[PDB]
């Protein structure tokens, strides 16, 4: 079972 | 979020023989479906807004003790990587290096945590460092 | 498969898997000859068209490099990656930038020469149990974080050539022979975190001990996929998905 990641770099 | 705040705020006013060798029950678990993501501009916003409104951050001097309160804060009942709240380097005024945080540290080097608008749309610390994004 | 042009999915999205294989090589005396992290990011990636995507990671010389160095990251060592990877940007600063294939692959691979604690430990001690029967008894210990659990852990343990007869009895799991082996494999469907669990066999009447293991929902390096970002063309809905899985590797104890 996977975690949904981040699209981007919002903190840079 | 917002009960949570005055309690932690308090524990940042309070912030300021050998090291007691720590030990590890070894690894970095993951829970399993929980999403972890790095800070985002409107939520930095926002909470810059929020901490501004509440007050308790605006001229607290800084220490890394405080600011590891506050970052941790945030991870645990938000999900954020503490890894936004960076400044840039001294000496002088320090900015921070995720657009949409509005504090800065202000030498008072003893510095302090500011807050300025102005960041929300000026994001100063690339013009200085373009390197770091 | 090489992505041509015009690869669809109904839903656009990509799974990474973050597996670390633990290496240990544990002396007689418990003294830690070494000890070190393998690991890999696995993608399955069902994406449609022609997108780019850029992996952001807790590592530590980007972070170094971009004001964020008092932040927790991890020191990748001999990082290798898949073709896609444009290396000339990971050169410069540290990115992880690369148009993937479809379906599955390998981006990247990597070490960690830390030397934490072996987190299952194994002790075995020999007594006489009758006559020409001798007597093993062994403790297996968790000592990783009471919150995860090791599945499928099997540990291997050497016994003589010509023993014979065996008699076992454990709290926990299940113990087999193999002769053929010439060791006893105890087994443990599944092992929570500090925790600590006796065997105890004996015999009628070397290599080292090896266990094999795996940890889901766990890492041992603290690697971490901060995001994952996909341009595409069109602009679509794409999303990531990401599982961190820790397993043996080549993971031994020596007995004397």
């Amino acid at each position: 079972s996977y975690s949904q990641a981040a699209g981007s770099d919002s903190a840079q | 979020s917002v009960i949570g705040w005055p309690a932690v705020r308090e524990r940042m006013r309070r912030a300021e023989w050998l090291e007691a060798q720590e030990e590890e029950e070894v690894g970095f678990p993951v829970t399993p479906q929980v999403p972890l993501r790095p800070m985002t501009y409107k939520a930095a916003v926002d909470l810059s807004h929020f901490l501004k409104e509440k007050g308790g951050l605006e001229g607290l001097i800084h220490s890394q003790r405080r600011q590891d309160i506050l970052d941790l804060w945030i991870y645990h009942t938000q999900g954020y990587f503490p890894d936004w709240q960076n400044y840039t380097p001294g000496p002088g005024v320090r900015y921070p290096l995720t657009f949409g945080w509005c504090y800065k540290l202000v030498p008072v080097e003893v510095l302090e945590w500011r807050f300025d608008s102005r960041l929300a749309f000026h994001h100063v610390a690339r013009e200085l460092h373009p390197e770091y994004f | 498969s090489w992505r041509s042009e015009g690869i669809k999915y109904r839903k656009n999205e990509v799974f990474l898997d973050v597996i670390e294989a633990v290496n240990l090589l544990v002396s007689a005396n418990g003294n830690v000859l070494r000890s070190e992290i393998v690991g890999s990011i696995k993608m399955r990636v069902f994406l449609s068209g022609m997108p780019e995507l850029r992996l952001g990671l807790n590592d530590k010389v980007l972070f170094d490099n971009t004001g964020r160095g008092k932040s927790k990251s991890v020191e990748l060592e001999d990082v290798k990656f898949h073709q896609c990877v444009r290396l000339s940007r990971f050169e410069n600063d540290r990115t992880i930038s690369f148009i993937p294939p479809d379906g599955e692959f390998e981006l990247m691979s990597y070490r960690l020469n830390t030397h934490v604690k072996p987190l299952i430990w194994i002790e075995s001690v020999i007594e006489k149990h009758s006559h020409s029967r001798i007597e093993y008894m062994v403790k297996a210990k968790s000592q990783f974080k009471r919150r995860s659990t090791a599945n499928n852990v099997e540990i291997h343990i050497p016994v003589p050539n010509d023993a014979d007869s065996p008699k076992f009895k454990t709290t926990v799991g299940s113990v087999k022979w193999v002769p053929e082996n010439s060791e006893i494999v105890w087994s443990v469907k599944s092992f929570p975190g500090g925790k600590e669990y006796l065997m105890r066999a004996h015999f009628g009447l070397k290599p080292p001990i090896s266990v094999k293991f795996e940890i889901p929902y766990f890492t041992t390096s603290g690697i971490q996929v901060r995001y994952l970002k996909i341009i595409e063309k069109s602009g679509y809905q794409a999303l990531p998905w990401v599982r961190y899985i820790t397993q043996n590797g080549d993971y031994q104890l020596r007995t004397q």
